[PDB]
RNA sequence: UAACUGAAGAGUUUGAUCAUGGCUCAGAUUGAACGCUGGCGGCAGGCUUAACACAUGCAAGUCGAGCGGGGGAAGGUAGCUUGCUACCGGACCUAGCGGCGGACGGGUGAGUAAUGCUUAGGAAUCUGCCUAUUAGUGGGGGACAACAUCUCGAAAGGGAUGCUAAUACCGCAUACGUCCUACGGGAGAAAGCAGGGGAUCUUCGGACCUUGCGCUAAUAGAUGAGCCUAAGUCGGAUUAGCUAGUUGGUGGGGUAAAGGCCUACCAAGGCGACGAUCUGUAGCGGGUCUGAGAGGAUGAUCCGCCACACUGGGACUGAGACACGGCCCAGACUCCUACGGGAGGCAGCAGUGGGGAAUAUUGGACAAUGGGGGGAACCCUGAUCCAGCCAUGCCGCGUGUGUGAAGAAGGCCUUAUGGUUGUAAAGCACUUUAAGCGAGGAGGAGGCUACUCUAGUUAAUACCUAGGGAUAGUGGACGUUACUCGCAGAAUAAGCACCGGCUAACUCUGUGCCAGCAGCCGCGGUAAUACAGAGGGUGCGAGCGUUAAUCGGAUUUACUGGGCGUAAAGCGUGCGUAGGCGGCUUAUUAAGUCGGAUGUGAAAUCCCCGAGCUUAACUUGGGAAUUGCAUUCGAUACUGGUGAGCUAG
């Protein structure tokens, strides 16, 4: 019963943190053509398991730092 | 202040401020003594300082000078730091 | 407000009898200027008219018959358009449902103006209360009567005598002995005279 | 505290009250938690004079709401009528 | 049943014409303003500009049943210059300490493009008064206002010494819960007051019993608040790079609580063409106006959220404030002064000056609904309910009705005696709406006190609490109310714009490119239907016109719904980055797409059916709607992802 998201890791340099890029497809409000929107989320990786290019699942949690409020659940696909 | 009750509130505010400041400074002093003993590093001295400090923190927390969550935090953290000295 | 002034020139301009006078004498003998407009530049009815002129002149005739001013008439049109059914039929039913018109068609008033005067002066009771508003809508089953103080008035006897000559309407059931009638239902368009082309008023307001 | 009181609606000299559950600090005609009936002191003809939802009234009273004096009187009247 | 059903064109480029393309007009709407005119009622609205400066009054108090003092009226007994004096027991009042309130209610939109708002979720929190439940309320101590004395100052207000009460303050004791714990243990509260009473004692005046209001520790509920996440939320590239507590981690600090919130180290991270940074403008939403719809404009009055309180920076008290009518500091300004010293913040209500095209009374009552205090009686409340002013808007009503011609007079026109004003007027006969005078008269008031009885708790019939009954008092600002019944008399009541075409309504005099009119095309240079007056008419009507502003017509930024040979419009031509789109077959996935269910989408507003206002406006019951968002379960044709295969590109 927790909010999860699936995305691609685009950064793993910092300690215990990954940058996941989420993608969604929405309709333009007036012109009606489906377009692509992307958001960047900072997640928490306790053991630095995730790497650049993997497909990961993250879930909402209590804040861990200034910008991190999501935690890694599992690595669906490895680069 | 324009009204008599407002003036009375200001007077009571000053008096309560002095009293609360006294009690709060007492709490700070006892915590500082415990920290000084911990820095000294003797286990028995630190234990004695902590045992002296705890009742003051509890009494002032009960009077409302500090929150009981604050008192619990101080007690737990100081106890852990004392235990670290073995 | 309320129009006060010469009645017959209005009929002359409209080109038809508007029942503004009681009707003791015919309109032709009463005016002697029928078939001509009231202006010094007045002509016969055969002159050319634009569509706007026709639409305007149709609405003015109905307004002058019923004594209704422009704002109230526009409100009547809006209500008729909101209500489902034929818009012209709804408008004509709304006009005929007015209390002052119902009193006139009862015959206590020789003219709609006289009926309105009676209603305003509280000589008429709806159901059992002395109202004084001419524009009150009369519903099915309502009972209209004459107040006791207003009974025994030579104008009322003259009006009922003239109403005897006039065709008694079907939808209203009135006893003249005690001076009281019942509104049974709204008149139908077929019951109403056919010289009125309500479609012209409809196209006028629909623009 | 939570109270049950009347919120004034209607027009000039013809008030119409809604019976509402609300925090007592809110404005009389402003924010409220729940509406549980109405009161019309000058009703006539077919107009309903008082309507109160007894189930929600009892629920809020058990939760701790404090009815005003007029609302308590209206609740007594509604209980007598029903 | 019902909840909608909706789309008009015209004028103007030319000697004709068709097209293109601007400009202008017919509509709806307004917190409007101005000009002319002006009778009444109901319901609403009323500084949009200077978040400019403010005289004066009011807008926050209450509790003696928490406490000690201090007052001034009635009584009684004793003496007597005899109706005067001395003391004594009750009833009242409150400057001070103390409790609660003052963080609500009320005002404004300056700041704020996201620390805000809208929708949908979440975890690491606190929460006075209210409800339920559990364990208690034992015993001491030292002070300080008032008061007394001194002293400064005209005062206002200051400063210094000596006392005193408490539900003010601090130890000690005890601890069902509670906090810490190394799981052995350790730590921490509180206050009394009031009503009544059988028996007993009374060390002499209470103990004792009982019932309320209180106080302490804790767990739930309810309410309120704090924090976090995702999506959405106005322009500018003639602003392209921005950031070093900056991004992450560890130890420590800090908070009610997560967190660079803070700090010391370690690393080099973090944001940006899906617009970072900088910069202009702006409170946001429910809603409002317009539009067939899609869209566009807007955010007064009502409701929710946020922010601010002369301008900036802080903290105290408190459950809660970084506090409109509280404190400290700095700044500008204003006021009193006896030169010693002091005082202030209307964007609260009313009001003043100023600004402006323009927006009201220095009113009444707490009777009703609420809010604060109190056990209650009751007190406070510019919230509120009412009243005053204004045609500002909407709705309703009146200013009379019928008859009356061999067609009076007068006016205007004339082919000169007719036509028009016109049934119009006079005359005759009726009526009393509204306004005026007089007389009656609801409802907005549920209740409270007194009396009686019942049932609870108790030792009790007392007290307290909860109910019932009848009777009598008591309680309304509005207010001379709404409404009803009488009285006299047509008596008190009609204006404004326009008449060349667009666009309904035409002539005569005066003037002659003058005076003037004009939204556009255009009128006026002697017969002007276009200027001014008159007659007549037309459209509205207590209103009528003008100016300003928004949408529409405008398919004139074209998503719905336009164009680029010559009317405006294909880059001078290639290559190519990001991006957009992409051949055929097959398996799989379920992101796009589609369907179901659940939760939510506040109320008010719009629409429908009813109800009450003499009708209508207006008020109101219930629906419908809120076209959205989220979660979850399904479908697999098409698009996308993945695997395999193919040859027409
Ligand atoms: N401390 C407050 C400072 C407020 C502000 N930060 C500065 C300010 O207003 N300074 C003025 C200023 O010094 C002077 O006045 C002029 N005009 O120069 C002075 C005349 O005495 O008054 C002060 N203002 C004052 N307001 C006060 C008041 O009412 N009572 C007490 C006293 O503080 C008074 N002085």
């Amino acid at each position: 019963t927790v909010r999860t998201l699936t995305g691609k890791v685009v950064s793993d340099k910092m300690d215990k943190s990954i940058v996941v890029l989420i993608e969604r497809r929405v309709q333009h409000p007036l012109y009606g053509k489906s377009i692509r929107r992307s958001t960047k989320l900072h997640a928490h990786d306790e053991n630095n398991v995730a790497k650049i290019g993997d497909v990961v699942t993250i879930k909402e949690s209590r804040p861990i730092s200034k910008t991190k409020a999501w935690t890694l659940v599992e690595v669906v696909e490895a680069a | 202040a324009n009204s008599a009750q407002a003036k009375k509130r200001a007077r009571q505010n000053v008096k309560a401020r002095k009293h609360n400041a006294s009690l709060r400074s007492m709490v700070r002093t006892y915590i500082k003594r415990t920290l000084s003993a911990i820095a000294g590093g003797d286990y028995a001295v630190a234990t004695e300082a902590y045992k002296k400090a705890v009742p003051v923190i509890d009494r002032m927390a009960d009077k409302g000078i500090i929150h009981k969550n604050k008192a619990a935090r101080h007690k737990s953290r100081l106890n852990a730091q004392v235990k670290a000295l073995a | 407000a309320r129009y006060i002034g010469p009645k017959c020139k209005l009929s002359r301009r409209e080109g038809t009898d508007l029942q503004l006078k009681s009707g003791v004498k015919p309109f032709d003998v009463k005016t002697k200027k029928a078939n001509k407009a009231p202006g010094q530049h007045g002509q016969a009815r055969g002159g050319k008219q634009s569509e706007y002129s026709l639409q305007l002149r149709e609405k003015q005739k109905v307004r002058r018959i019923y004594g209704v001013l422009e704002r109230q008439f526009s409100n009547y049109y809006k209500e008729a358009a909101r209500v489902k059914g034929a818009t012209g039929e709804n408008l004509l039913k709304l006009l005929e449902s007015r209390l002052d018109n119902v009193v006139y068609r009862m015959g206590f008033g020789s003219t709609r103006a006289e009926a309105r005067q009676l209603v305003s002066h509280r000589s008429i009771t709806l159901n059992g209360r002395r109202v004084n508003i001419a524009s009150i809508q009369v519903k099915a089953g309502d009972v209209i009567a004459v107040h006791e103080g207003a009974k025994q008035q030579l104008r009322i006897k003259n009006a009922i005598e003239l109403a005897a000559q006039r065709g008694i309407p079907a939808w209203i059931e009135v006893d003249h002995s005690k001076l009281e009638g019942t509104f049974k239902a709204a008149p139908d368009r077929s019951d109403l005279p056919a010289e009125i082309n309500e479609s012209l008023i409809v196209e006028l307001y629909s623009k | 505290m939570v109270v049950i009181r009347l919120a004034r609606g209607g027009a000039k000299k013809r008030p119409f009250y809604q019976i509402v559950v609300t925090d007592s600090r809110n404005a009389r005609d402003g924010r409220f938690i729940e509406r549980i009936g109405f009161f019309n002191p000058t009703a006539q003809g077919q107009a309903e004079k008082l309507r109160l939802d007894a189930d929600r009234f009892a629920h809020w009273v058990s939760q701790g709401a404090q009815p005003s004096e007029r609302v308590a009187s209206l609740a007594a009247q509604a209980k007598k009528a029903t």
